[PDB]
């Protein structure tokens, strides 16, 4: 997922 | 409070599990449901739901659903509860972020090349063969397809998901270990503020909760974050931020952990923008890694949290090489630098300011000013930073294009595997390619690492294709991390995930  | 208090962030889109791509709707998503297979702390895969996944060759797949599971609304978990949420997930048409997990799967490119007269909207590979039997023919052999069989683009969906899928994604209905609370003051998904969830007693799977529930609260800072944690209001606190990362030692003990986390961080530069596409823009992003000290940043900035990257995904990774010829395109040089930028501006000379956009929910400001200052001083030219208050605008601007200079990205695994770290965002059509990157060249060499035998080539073959990513530079590979967590004195139990995730389920409270 793309991460904060 | 009975429940645990987690930090996290607005989901940026709707809970459906196939539209969700990033890290705040993903620690949802995974609470609400459970699929074929359930990951471990370590990231192992084991039986879940699924009563049998059997493939002798990575191509052929007999999937056996296990009787007697059932969503919240009380309706069963079938073969068509995951034929049907794959093959949504699948079409263009639909829109789905995750559609690149389908690729492997024959029939894939009758409904995934664009909506299209096609007249197609099911894969042929994906055959039911009763209630609680259905097999999936790959196009090739694919060596992560068991393994990737836990992450959330293959959780199974409702039938009333379909009828309107809007209405569902603002309020999911899962099978897994907790739902969405039954909240006595509101609705339980209070967006930009928070999440409550509360154990699912219809769930009798692999991550049963040792806690009464999980309360996600939404924080706009994370100093306000690691306040809290200190003072007892917040029980696990993900991320310390920077201003606290020489200091946490002492203010924890032991209640705080540090170690590798398979997670990224990378500089975007759309290829899209003036001045950075095409060869150009090759020459000038290459110029932007030699410009960037990473072993400094990481030292100075992060206090040793973050390690310089050497390739394209993490160390922590099976496979991973940081010796790979190539690399030094990761170094800090910056005559290069200027060598390079001065290259591209004999196609066309620079002009205008390079901004860094970042979401500031997440204790970036500090390294993106650095890495800005760094490109200034080195190459001479106007870089700034560009700060947007949230996680989920700052997504959704790049998602829809709007956004209109560089900005901050980075992957957290979902699956222990380089390829994982590189198809959902290399690959030509994949929904978290967010530059615009495209070489066909790459796409094929990663095909030829998936269609591995064993991953021992496999590994091989990924660091091989990772050569043309080092020439390409697509995105800038800054580091990976060290994730340091931290936790009350409320809660025990307390385990960091190879991603550098709480194990949430594990979490227990007195």
């Amino acid at each position: 997922v793309v991460v904060a | 409070p009975d429940v645990v208090l987690v930090n996290g962030g607005e989901p940026p889109n709707p809970l459906i599990p196939t539209g969700t791509n990033d890290s705040n709707g993903g620690r949802i998503i995974d609470r609400l449901f459970a699929g074929l297979m359930s990951y471990d702390a370590v990231g192992k895969p084991s039986l879940e739901v699924a009563q049998s996944i059997e493939s002798a060759d990575n191509v052929n797949y007999r999937i056996t659903v296990k009787p007697g599971w059932k969503f919240t609304d009380g309706s069963p978990v079938t073969a068509h509860s995951f034929v049907d949420a794959w093959n949504y997930g699948a079409l263009s048409t639909n829109a789905q972020l995750q559609q690149h997990f389908f690729s492997p799967i024959e029939g894939f490119d009758d409904v995934a090349g664009a909506p299209g007269d096609k007249s197609r909207t099911t894969m042929s590979g994906l055959r039911v063969v009763n209630d609680l039997e259905f097999t999936v023919r790959l196009k090739a052999p694919t060596i992560d397809f068991t393994l990737a069989l836990g992450h959330s683009s293959f959780y199974p969906l409702p039938d009333s998901a379909f009828r309107d899928m809007a209405a569902f994604g603002r309020n999911p209905i899962g099978n897994g270990p907790y739902k969405l609370a039954d909240g006595p003051a509101g609705p339980a998904w209070e967006h930009n503020v928070r999440i409550d969830l509360v154990p699912n007693p219809d769930y009798h799977g692999n991550r049963k909760p040792r806690n009464k529930g999980l309360r996600f609260e939404f924080y706009a800072n994370l100093d306000t974050a690691y306040a809290d944690l200190l003072s007892g209001n917040l029980d696990v606190l993900d991320t310390i931020p920077p201003s606290a990362l020489t200091v946490y030692q002492r203010d924890l003990g032991d209640h705080a952990t540090s170690g590798p986390a398979a997670i990224n961080q990378t500089l975007d530069t759309p290829l899209r923008l003036p001045h950075f596409g095409g060869e150009e823009g090759r020459l000038r992003r290459l110029a932007l890694s030699a410009a960037i000290n990473r072993p400094q940043i990481c030292q100075q900035i992060f206090a040793g949290t973050r390690s310089p990257a050497r390739d394209f995904t993490a160390r922590s990774l099976p496979g991973f090489d940081p010796n790979l010829p190539g690399n030094e395109v990761l170094d800090y040089d910056p005559q290069r630098a200027r060598r390079l930028w001065a290259q591209a501006d004999a196609i066309s000379p620079w002009s205008g300011r390079y901004a860094i956009a970042y979401n500031a929910d997440a204790g970036h400001r500090d390294w993106v000013d650095a890495v800005a200052n760094s490109i200034k001083n080195v190459l001479g030219i106007d870089a700034v930073a560009a700060p947007q208050p949230t996680f989920a605008g700052f997504r959704t601007q790049i998602t829809n294009r709007a956004i209109d200079s560089a900005f901050r990205a980075g992957w957290r695994g979902d699956y222990p595997s380089m390829i994982e770290f590189l198809a959902p965002l290399f690959t030509a059509g994949a929904g978290s390619n967010d530059v615009g990157y495209i070489n066909p060249e790459f796409d094929a060499a990663l095909a030829a690492a998936e269609a591995a035998p064993t991953l021992t080539e496999s590994h091989e073959l990924v660091n091989d294709a990772q050569r043309i990513l080092f020439h390409d530079m697509p995105v800038v590979p800054l580091w990976d991390y060290i994730s340091v967590v931290g936790w009350s004195s409320q809660v025990s139990n307390v385990t960091v995930t190879w991603n550098g995730l709480p194990d949430y389920e594990n979490i227990v409270k007195a």
